[PDB]
């Protein structure tokens, strides 16, 4: 969809930007957009 | 070891010829007969 | 065979491709501690030490006033005493910022080609990457014997035009710095900084050959050049065959020079980007800041279509044009246009 | 051996103590200030011994912070992926890599 | 590690930037460019071989194509030969010519070596 | 083509071999990763 | 003015083929030793030290030209091999200055 | 002439200060974590 | 033993017509000119 | 004119063509006092100096163990001293 | 060349400067 | 004269203007007053 | 012997 999304991960290696990126060049409509960052729920601060 | 592919003579090549042959200096062509390299891959072969 | 991969591919891998400068690689570089020397006057008479008769003139010499050389009766030694005010040369380190870069396979060596031992202790290590790529570029092209040219060509046809940027970096150090340094390096350190030096020895160890020789130096373009140069002078009856290609090695002082134009890219602050070493060289990206250095060479021989087809060797493609080009008026020397 | 000498010592160890004293100078405010702040580290250690035995390791670990904008990386060039899935898909059925048979065709084609 | 390429370079019509391997059919002709410091600018075309061999016989090219194998075959001998004992450089001691005959070979525009009866490759007296 | 006003070399050297740059396939970039480089190099390969 | 090649010839014909033997020889010092000596030294002594940084600063104060650049380091025989050089390039339409 | 005495008793004068420096940065890596829970949790749950 | 000494020296060249049609001067005429390699040796700078 | 070759000619030649080496020409270059460095490993502590913060710790970077830098509490500068073992350069000359 | 020719003259085998209105040699636009 | 087997270069550039090597009346010298390139330059040019 | 008064004369000698 035209969607534009913003995608946490707690493994925030090549290898995972990688597949993002990956995954973004097959499935990225006109109009999407994928950021990734990195990220750990178990954070209050990372939270908010 | 592998050398070039050489090309099949009627697959390959010989809907040129009829407009190619003697059409060109073999003396004043230039061809590129060697190839190697040495890098942070190794040589052309395993950087390839 | 069937467990070479599972030994050693995670290792080959690791210590090879664009990764962080390894020291052992360069005789000791560690980027984390650049290291400069300070001018100091030292403010207090410094003590004495033992000198050869020599060696205490050669201090009275530079410092005079300000330095105090006596014989000892005895030994027949002197002694040397920097007075206040002398000068001196305190050694201090930096933290750089380029700890990445594209650097041979860690292993790698000449000797296991089968280059002699002398040879290897008596040239630039680039004469080394040369060497070792011309002789494989001639089996990449059937020639075991590169007197086997010497059948269907006469001496005076096998051509060699290989370049740099500014190549024999090893040896310009040990000129530059390492002799005024007092370190032990060759006499003949000036012959090895030559970029043409390279293509000498590789014409006095493989192909023996009264052939045209025509070096260039189009800084980071100089392979291609290479390949216009070679080409023309086939075209123009010089040569037949002809060793063609650029080479350039990666350096202390060399990774230190670029960072102060810009030209590399910051590995700190792309390691403070998540980028991984290696990973942190996208041509096209958004996200370019900066380029990679690099070591090694690459060589290609090229030849007469004639000659080719009547010798019988592999042809790999046809240099079908080439050319160098200069750009507008201007004052920015690095200005791509 | 050392008695014929540790006379010495004692003596030049008093000579020392004066010339400190005449220059002001306490020679063990060094080790005197050690000590102190290293009373005040074990007041830490103690504290965050504390949390340590309350959480347990893994729980320590999974909470340190890791967002960090310099990190974030974007990717919106949806033009020119298309273009290379395009001529990949080309290619791919030039080849035999995809009959029309395969639901993925279909996929790669919307 | 084409991340995601820079916007500006979507005014590039005639350029695509792959991220991923494409198999193709082949190539026939491709531009190798590049650039340097001090305003150093410099390009190259490369074409295919089949386009050399097409202007010749079948003739000559199938007689070429055997001389080639041939090769080939000493090439992947040496190579193996080379990469067990360490010899892919092989350091020429003497040069082809006696010393008494160099002026000669320099002069005679056709002088050749030929073979010997140890293998090695001579100019001869 | 030599100096030819009427023929630019590109064209040359690739129609002696009865090409067109419609046959120019790949270009392969100097592309160094660079601001100025990347934006510069394409655009010469384009215009070209 | 040099601008007068361009009256009977295009900008691509305008060829700069100055070589030398090592050539810069004073930034050259300045980057490998004036450097790890900590004197002040420009930034860019790196440009310098280059064989054809000469042959450009030539064409960015004088002709400027979309012309050949072939730049050469022949050793002590350098200046001869430029002519070879330079030669050859004219003799297969480069070129014409 | 206190320094000189200094070197003849083998006794380093500022081996103090050395190891004052040295643990006044091992307490800062101590501050350093505990001020990582102190912000992941807040005071009222730290005394509770 | 020879003589160390510094300084450049250049010679603008152009082609026969060139030369004539603009109407410089002509100093000479660059009859031929070349490069040449001596044989196999490991001394760098004998002259051969 | 007619003069110039009376005043400056003599000058000219003595100035000019294979001479002894100007000095001046080069940067102070003197074949009569070539300057190396000699490594010198000291054997007694040396006295202090002041220095910046980062230049102190630049120093002790390159010497740790051989070195010992402190804060002046007042000036916020530090203090350098190379203790024995250090390494230093000392200047020396050649006749060339 | 005023910049904004530069493309053109690069790819014109035949643009020539010519006189111009102070005696400077320019690229005509 | 270019690959001429029957033809050596100095003859050809020479004769191409109507000289024969009798016409070359000055030779200049690299001559670096050294003991070898001296004794060879001479050679050569001789040989020639 | 004189090892443990050469730690003396070194000493006065400054």
């Amino acid at each position: 969809g035209g969607a534009k999304v913003i995608v946490t991960t707690s493994r925030f290696s090549r290898q995972v930007t990688e597949y993002y990126q990956g995954i973004y060049a097959r499935c990225g409509a006109r109009g999407s957009q994928l950021v990734v960052v990195p990220f750990n729920q178990g954070s209050k601060q990372d939270v908010e | 070891y592998p050398f070039p592919e050489l090309p099949d003579w009627d697959k390959d090549i010989k809907p040129l010829n009829d407009q190619l042959r003697g059409m060109v200096n073999l003396d004043k062509v230039v061809v590129v007969t060697g190839l190697a390299e040495i890098g942070p891959w190794g040589n052309a072969r395993t950087r390839w | 065979d069937k467990d070479v991969k599972a030994k050693y591919e995670k290792y080959i891998l690791e210590h090879s491709g664009i990764r962080l400068i390894e020291p052992e690689l360069f005789g000791g570089y560690d980027p984390n501690r650049k290291q400069l020397l300070q001018e100091v006057v030292i403010e207090q008479d410094l003590e004495p030490f033992e000198a050869s008769k020599e060696q205490a003139e050669e201090f009275k010499r530079e410092h005079g006033d300000k330095v105090e050389i006596f014989e000892i009766p005895e030994t027949g030694q002197y002694t040397v005493r920097l007075r206040k005010g002398a000068t001196l040369l305190i050694p201090k380190a930096l933290q750089f910022d380029r700890l990445v870069a594209g650097q041979i396979p860690t292993g790698w060596d000449a000797r296991r080609y089968g280059v002699p031992e002398d040879i290897i202790q008596q040239v630039d290590p680039v004469t080394l990457y040369v060497l070792v790529s011309v002789a494989e570029a001639l089996l990449s092209s059937g020639i075991t014997d590169p007197y086997e040219f010497y059948k269907y060509v006469h001496l005076s046809e096998v051509g060699n035009c290989i370049g740099s940027g500014v190549g024999g970096t090893s040896a310009l150090r040990g000129m530059y710095k390492d002799r005024y340094l007092d370190k032990p390096v060759q006499k003949d350190i000036l012959q090895e900084s030559f970029v043409n030096t390279m293509a000498a020895w590789v014409n006095m160890l493989l192909l023996s050959s009264t052939g045209p020789i025509k070096t260039p130096v189009g800084a980071c373009a100089t392979a291609v050049e290479s390949l216009d140069v070679g080409y023309d002078t086939i075209m123009q009856g010089k040569a037949r065959v002809c060793l063609v290609g650029g080479f350039d090695d990666f350096q202390e002082e060399g990774s230190y020079e670029f960072a102060n134009m810009g030209a590399t890219s910051n590995a700190k602050e792309e390691f403070a980007r998540g980028r991984e070493p290696g990973e942190m060289s996208r041509p096209t990206s958004t996200t370019r800041n900066g380029f990679m250095e690099s070591q090694g060479c690459g060589v290609q021989v090229i030849m007469t279509a004639q000659l080719a087809l009547e010798m019988g060797v592999p042809i790999y493609g046809i240099v079908a044009m080439t050319s160098t080009a200069t750009d507008k008026i201007g004052r920015s020397v690095p200005a791509p246009g | 051996i050392d008695a014929l000498t540790k006379d010495q010592r004692a003596l030049f160890k008093q000579q020392l103590e004066i010339i400190a004293r005449y220059l002001k100078m306490d020679l063990r405010a060094g080790d005197k200030a050690f000590v102190a702040s290293q009373e005040s580290q074990k007041a830490l250690q103690a504290q965050l011994d504390l949390w340590q035995a309350e959480h347990g390791d893994i729980y320590a670990a999974g909470i340190e912070p890791a967002f960090d904008p310099l990190k974030a990386r974007v990717y919106d060039s949806s033009w020119n992926w298309a273009r290379q899935d395009a001529l990949s898909m080309y290619y791919d059925i030039i080849f035999g890599r995809l009959r029309v048979v395969d639901r993925e065709i279909v996929s790669q084609c919307i | 590690n084409a991340d995601n390429v820079d916007k500006v370079m979507e005014q590039f019509d005639y350029i695509v930037y792959p991220s991923r391997s494409i198999k193709t059919d082949g190539i026939k002709a491709f531009s190798v460019t590049s650039f340097g410091f001090g305003q150093k600018g410099a390009q190259a075309i490369g074409v295919h071989p089949k386009y050399l061999f097409a202007t010749l016989d079948k003739a000559q090219y199938e007689a070429y194509c055997v001389k080639v194998q041939a090769r080939q075959k000493k090439a992947y001998r040496f190579f193996h030969n080379g990469l067990i004992n360490n010899k892919l450089f092989v350091a020429k001691d003497k040069a082809p010519y006696e010393d008494r005959i160099q002026s000669k070979v320099f002069l005679n525009p056709q002088s050749r070596v030929t073979q010997e009866s140890n293998g090695e490759l001579k100019f001869p007296a | 083509w030599r100096r030819d006003s009427r023929i630019a070399p590109l064209r040359g050297a690739l129609a002696t071999w009865g090409l067109t740059i419609d046959d120019l396939g790949v270009a392969s970039f100097h592309g160094t990763s660079t601001v100025a480089n990347d934006k510069n190099e394409s655009d010469v390969i384009c215009q070209q």
